């Protein structure tokens, strides 16, 4: 039961800086410490063999050091392809324990979202439901708010939001907001509005459509 | 030459049993220790146990004593993880790894979902822009995949032709059904002049749906 405590959980860093991930073994572990990298949707990949020995085909910017209780994983110059979750591991005592993980996030300049609004599909209207979908693409920082307005009235029920993981190409986030209503309620009203309030602008980014038009 | 081939995804009712296969290549299984790791969604990695294929020695984390039984067959170079008494807490991706002389190689992972909810094929709805939508250099098209269970579904655009401007959003669970959306941004000179089709696959229900993005007709 040698437990590995890994800090930080979230590492907000800028490209070109240096990230240091620390894993503290509750008891002595010495040589038997490994560091893993897990890109989203991929199996974890080993980066450090025995707390300082890079496996092979590993960028020399990935370094590890420490002995006993204190162990450190350091990225010399953070890069876009380094976006992943990093785990420490102890194989000294057979109750093998991983760290909680460190999610690395790249810092970049504020980017305004590109907002698109889509009326419910014709096929779904036959089903008896109506989903209005709003896309907020290529924005930073991640925190953003979406307000749904129907004929000028704010709607807070039936809204599902989903954020993408940070895109390594441009270090941005994308979010999708879906307002789901009954077909009768959708056909009752005409104006449906998607509003995006972000750190880029005090004013909200607004996209709308009218149902009595098609 | 060293790869670990894992079995396909499994959906099981609570209380059932599952067996996962990890077929190896490029290294005999008895000269290394095979390990199995559990990862719950949006969570960390949990070491289940290790199997010594030469003699059958098994060591488990005390939380996986009865739930997980590790068996190995050196003849097929295949390691097995059997999961019984399955509950919702066992819903996770299960990996198999080979460890020898502080060396590691991992398989692709196998997803096991434990739920009483029935398998539900998705409904795929094309999302064309509004009839009076703004015209610009680029046009964004959408695709809605609603009311399916279990995860995962795969979304492609024009069978992989369109890939640069695709944002597929993580699914959201609601009333035991998942819903996700996918967006593709293409130059306005290429739509509707060229075809844009949403390709959705839901392996658990053996569903493959292609939905072309047709401009809205009034």
């Amino acid at each position: 039961s040698i437990v590995m405590t890994q800090t930080p959980k979230f590492l907000l860093v800028s490209a070109g800086e240096r990230v240091t991930i620390t894993c503290k073994a509750s008891q002595s572990v010495s040589n038997d410490v490994g560091w893993y990298q897990q890109k989203p949707g991929q199996p974890p990949k080993l980066l450090i063999y025995n707390a300082s020995n890079r496996k092979n085909g590993v960028p020399d910017r990935f370094t590890g050091s420490g002995y006993g209780t204190d162990f450190t994983f350091t990225i010399s110059t953070v890069q876009a392809e380094d976006l992943a979750v990093y785990f420490c591991q102890q194989d000294h005592s057979f109750p093998l324990k991983f760290g909680a993980g460190t999610k690395l996030e790249l810092k970049r300049a504020d980017a305004a979202p590109t907002v698109s609004i889509f009326p419910p599909s014709s096929e779904q209207l036959t089903s008896g439901g109506a989903s209005v979908v709003c896309f907020l693409n290529n924005f930073y920082p991640k925190d953003i708010n979406v307000k749904w307005k129907i004929d000028g009235s704010e709607r807070q029920n039936g809204v599902l939001n989903s954020w993408t993981d940070q895109d390594s190409k441009d270090s941005t986030y994308s979010m999708s907001s879906t307002l789901t209503l009954t077909k009768d309620e959708y056909e009752r009203h005409n104006s449906y509005t998607c509003e995006a309030t972000h750190k880029t602008s005090t004013s909200p980014i607004v996209k709308s459509f009218n149902r009595n038009e098609c | 030459q060293v790869q670990l081939q894992q079995s396909g995804a499994e959906l099981v009712k609570p209380g059932a049993s599952v067996k996962l296969s990890c077929t190896a290549t490029g290294f005999n299984i008895k000269d290394t220790y095979m390990h199995w790791v559990k990862q719950r969604p949006e969570q960390g990695l949990e070491w289940i146990g290790r199997i010594d294929p030469a003699n059958g020695n098994t060591k488990y984390d005390p939380k996986f004593q009865g739930k997980a039984t590790l068996t190995a067959d050196t003849s097929s170079n295949t390691a097995y993880l059997q999961l019984s008494s399955l509950t919702s807490e066992d819903t996770a991706v299960y990996y198999c790894a080979r460890k020898r002389y502080s060396m590691d190689y991992w398989g692709q992972g196998t997803s096991v979902t434990v739920s009483s909810a029935k398998t539900t094929p998705p409904s795929v709805y094309p999302l064309a822009p509004g009839s009076g939508a703004q015209t610009n250099s680029m046009v964004t098209l959408g695709c809605l995949v609603k009311g399916y269970f279990p995860e995962p579904v795969t979304v492609t655009w024009n069978s992989g032709s369109l890939s640069s401007g695709v944002h597929t959003f993580p699914a959201v669970l609601q009333s035991d059904l998942y819903t996700l959306s996918s967006s593709v941004t293409v130059p306005s000179s290429t739509w509707p002049s060229e075809t844009v089709t949403c390709n959705v696959a839901h392996p658990a229900s053996s569903t493959k749906v292609d939905k072309k993005i047709v401009p809205r007709d009034c």
